[PDB]
């Protein structure tokens, strides 16, 4: 999408300690229904 | 509102912090030559990439 | 000892680990 | 007074306190029904009891 | 730009010194008697000296 490794290495890391290793889908329960991860939903668009 | 005295800025002014967007949102350009949407616009919320 | 309290597995007692005392569930911990 | 320059709030932020009448002013509502003045209403200066 | 909720100073109010030209802008008047111009005008720019 847009979102920067300025941002995704310090925030998708601040909930799940991982970032430092390679990214990987957390478990399917460090990922809470509050929580970052499970809403994360990028997409796209052609606009003529 | 109304406020009728033009004494302005009684408010405690912040600096501008560096960075493109904080400083006007006049009709911009890119680098090639077309312009670009002001900060006011809601067209500059997604990246558009030629 | 308090092993007339613990639902004994047998002749002896179910003693729980030692985690089984305390919390830290906080946002992010 | 006239700013032409669309960047806005280059002023502190305080925070807006705990009650109502900081948050809007728009045409609010009693428990029952009928409409409370809004705040920038000269109206609300007096204590209207039924 | 463009309120529409008419809550109005959410900015922190810094106080006005003393001195004039931070307290009105209407129009004022010399100490025997003909006006003086108000800081919005630009003719408060030079010692206008009689």
């Amino acid at each position: 999408c847009n979102m920067t490794k300025d941002w995704f290495l310090i925030q998708m890391l601040s909930h799940y300690n991982i970032g430092y290793q390679g990214f990987y889908v957390p478990e399917s329960y460090k990922d809470r229904m509050y929580s970052f991860f499970r809403n994360f939903q990028p997409m796209s668009r052609q606009v003529v | 509102v109304s406020f009728k005295g033009g004494v302005f800025s009684p408010y405690l002014t912040t600096r501008l912090p560096a960075w493109a967007g904080v400083r006007q949102n006049v009709m911009g350009s890119n680098v090639d030559g077309r312009p670009v949407a002001p900060a006011n616009s809601a067209t500059l919320t997604y990246a558009t990439v030629g | 000892n308090f092993a007339s309290l613990a639902p004994r597995h047998g002749s002896r007692p179910f003693m729980g680990t030692w985690n089984e005392i305390g919390t830290s569930q906080l946002n992010g911990g």
